[PDB]
RNA sequence: GAAGUUUUGUGAACCUUAACACUUAGAGGAAGGAGAAGUCGUAACAAGGUUUCCGUAGGUGAACCUGCGGAAGGAUCAUU
RNA sequence: CUUUGCGUGUCUAACGCAAGGAAGUUUGAGGCAAUAACAGGUCUGUGAUGCCCUUAGAUGUUCUGGGCUGCACGCGCGCUACACUGAUGCAUCCAACGAGUCCUUGGCCGAUAGGUCUAGGUAAUCUUGUGAGUAUGCAUCGUGAUGGGGAUAGAUUAUUGCAAUUAUUAAUCUUCAACGAGGAAUGCCUAGUAGGCGCAAGUCAGCACGUUGCGCCGAUUACGUCCCUGCCCUUUGUA
RNA sequence: AGGUGAAAUUCUUAGAUUUGUUAAAGACGAACUACUGCGAAAGCAUUUGCCAAAGAUGUUUUCAUUAAUCAAGAACGAAAGUUAGGGGCUCGAAGACGAUCAGAUACCGUCGUAGUCUUAACCAUAAACUAUGCCGACUAGAGAUAGGAAAACGUCAUGACUUCUCCUGCACCUUAUGAGAAACCAAAGUCUUUGGGUUCUGGGGGGAGUAUGGUCGCAAGGCUGAAACUUAAAGGAAUUGACGGAAGGGCACCACCAGGCGUGGAGCCUGCGGCUUAAUUUGACUCAACACGGGGAAACUCACCAGGUCCAGACAUAGGA
RNA sequence: UACUGUAAUGGACUACCGUGGCAGUGACGGGUAACGGGGAAUUAGGGUUCGAUUCCGGAGAGGGAGCCUGAGAAACGGCUACCACAUCUAAGGAAGGCAGCAGGCGCGCAAAUUACCCAAUCCUGAUUCAGGGAGGUAGUGACAAGAAAUAACAACCUGGAGUGAUUGGAUGAUAGGAAUCCAAACCCCUUUCAGAGUAACAAUUGGAGGGCAAGUCUGGUGCCAGCAGCCGCGGUAAUUCCAGCUCCAAUAGCGUAUAUUAAAGUUGUUGCAGUUAAAAAGCUCGUAGUUGGAUUUCUGCUGGAAGGCCAAUUCUAGCAUCCUUCUGGACUUUUACUUUGAGAAAAUUAGAGUGUUUCAAGCAGGCUUGUCGCCUUGAAUACUCAGCAUGGAAUAAUAAGA
């Protein structure tokens, strides 16, 4: 039986999508079915960054953020607990948890 | 199946069992007279042992 | 108008070669299923402990393994 | 009553901490114990029992004797050990649970065990206030398998029984091994608890190194966790 | 330095790995990238130019049934693979060692030829999938979205945005007295109240996409495609448990933690295997068998073994007395 | 095209001459455990399977070929030859054709008497008269179809009509006559002397776990023997084995095996299914094949003949501008379609009539002291794609475009 109406790849009127390699696994999955979290984050945590505010040259300084787009394999995600797993009813929701 | 199954025991229980004759009893009615008896004894399970 | 006889046609029957049809032997090779219980692993079913599977290619006691491109029948219907 | 105070919570259910108090983990510790079951165990607890066996040359019953204790060797619960926070000899003085138609004071005999003559007890009355032992005080011993250790073994004196040999025990003298803190594995346990130290009862004519209760001396370390080993409830996958 | 769960093979003072500026080489076009677009499907992401081609929209243009679906037959058809030349960075079936393991020709690691890329031929299959043939009609709404078109004294400067309608796309959400075996489904609806048109395919599971014959192919193999014998079930969708070296919770000293005291070592007591014996009566064998049967057995108990007794065999029928 | 040949037409055959004919709507070839049809079985309709066999065609007489006679034969109960079998021979020779009727051998799961007669039915002949294994009658016969014995009734315990061997008195199976039947026997139908009291003149065949109607019975056996179409019974208590007893089902029948039909909406035109169960070609073009939009004399009133029923429904003439050549047919593009009609053998099938005692059947009968007997006696009728004919306004092809 179909576990998803979608199939999990979210592809319509193509026949062929682009491909990406998983950032951890190595695996070629399709770009559409990859599962992607764009992790913006500053370099030195939060607690440790006050050392740089103390130590530095210049009156104030914006500690510049690190921008990366992670892409995952399904199996790499479910192992690493990005997505885990959901019920048959609650599967269908597509919104943002943590807006 | 294996061919070399032995044929010694063939006719065990036919030869084993104790013989006994049928009892002499008065004959049942036949044909129409039989269907008379079957009609009556139902309407005035069928085999009920002790 | 007889026997015999000339040349034609009708043409049985037998033989040679070939092809087609149908039975049938064969050292060795190599399948499938049946036993009823043996030897060696562990492949699949749970994320079956390297997710499973497809097409194709190569390799290995054996199940199988790995390369390239696919599929979810996935372990995700989902986050600038 | 978690009462009172202050935190913690949709301040709802209720938690934490401090004070007070005999006591604040539901105050501590037990009894009682659901629905489903498992081919668990018990026909050797039974006059609970179906079926089968056998029923006088007996698998009924009962008497004499042996056996369950028999030992090349594995495994499981316990006891005593390896010492000097100790062993030994003297003295000091303290428990609770029982239990008896047998439990035993009192006086003589005997190294001891034990015996003998009186004697109280149907028991909060008598044994019994059961003068229990780890403990305390004063001496000798000196790190030697030694006086730690008391197995193994000969010889003797009493006790129960109708009968003690394969020795029922208790004594007296000897005999004087292994073991110097235990390999890999793995058990039990959070306060009068662990551990140690005795006592009493059950089976019992006699025999506890066993079990079930009872006190005494009395610590160390957590007040958390899901890593191992299991458990309960959800979502999820299954051939 | 590399690399891993942890290490080694490997590279290194004849200067690696890291720092910087170049140059060459051949791949690949990140982020923007979406339940978006285009394409008959396979497929197609850098800039600019050239060459034809296509859909939708708009149209008070034009022809006037020219159409739908298709045995034969024909074109294209990812990846791998083949043939002949180029190119060869990285990755990398084979192969090579280094690990892991009982072994490990595998997973992991380090090198590494074919291949990967391109021109010229072939091949013709993929879970080539929406696992749903292609035209047509009608069924039900809401909000998004891509392309075109019309309207508004609309807002900011021919265009961006706002509001509203129209067709044409990929979809999505909600719901059905519509359907279904159910999962689910605006088609899988309008089908026992059974007929709009048409192409292809299937008839329990194996044997088997095998054998033989044919035909295409340079091969690998493709397309077509049986039987003997074998078998009572294969298969579909959901339900309840149990299990998972899956997730999220809450728990126990029969579990760890922090510890305390032990057993396992020694001798001895005692239970169970066995070995023994005339007999060593016998149950129970992970937690939940094994100082357990209240099982500390001299006889008794006693079930065992070698012997010896007694009938304590009612009563019915019958001989004998 | 022109001979030839034939009973005549023809590549039927011969000379010259042309290059055609058939095929994807299945030619050509192969298989058939294939003679064709009228028909048979099969319980909606549509179908599927069978048809050697009563009638009508066809072909054959061991295999092929040739031929005489005759109106007619490529004949075989006629002849000639070869091949394959086989008989007698005195060894030189001669004769044979049961897929006619019996009968035998052999093949096989599988099939009857070496019988009597032309009396019926018809046929042949020189024919009222002769002949006929055509044909009929009997024997064998559980291939099959039809009818229906194996008891019924009394008086003398259960009492809310059935049992109870307790006695009791009231038609043919059989055996032999009579007449009838028959060509001669025989059977049937009639009537006869004998002829049943455990009515010994005795009903069996398969089952009793489920499907499937009917025993948690009682012995024996112990995954043995065996059952069992499928699921399943049996390892020491068997609702399935081997027995006994009782009961069930069908009954002069019942079980088994093979093929076939329904069940099978599991071959699907009526009428299935193809997301995941079996199954949508990877995708477009495309020739046949199949299927194809709307639109072209519609409405109204007045008759006429019939007509069912206590005016509807048919059919038909006129009038709104509607042919004519004549005295019924010619024209209306052409068919399909539908309607009526022709012609098409019976048997079988459905079916009208009729007491073969009923019935399967059969085609007979029925009235009646009357005699040239009567019912001017019955044995009806339906059924039998393509072809011929015809009324008609739709539907659908097709033609066209003075």
């Amino acid at each position: 039986p179909t576990k998803r109406r979608n199939g999990g790849r979210a592809k319509h009127g193509r026949g062929h999508s682009a491909v990406v390699r998983c950032s951890n696994c190595g695996r070629s999955c399709p770009k559409d079915k990859a599962i992607k979290r764009f992790n913006v984050r500053n370099i030195v945590d939060a607690s440790s960054q006050r050392d740089l505010r103390e130590a530095s040259v210049y009156n104030t300084y914006t500690l510049p953020k690190l921008y990366i787009k992670q892409c995952y394999c399904v199996s790499c995600a479910i192992h690493s607990r990005v997505v885990r797993v959901r019920s048959v009813e609650q599967r269908k929701v597509r919104e943002n948890p943590q807006r | 199946g294996k061919v070399h199954g032995s044929l010694a025991r063939a006719g065990k229980v036919k030869n084993q069992t104790p013989k006994v004759a049928k009892k002499e009893k008065k004959k049942p009615p036949t044909g129409r007279a039989k269907k008379r008896q079957q009609f009556n004894r139902r309407f005035t399970g069928p085999n009920a042992q002790t």
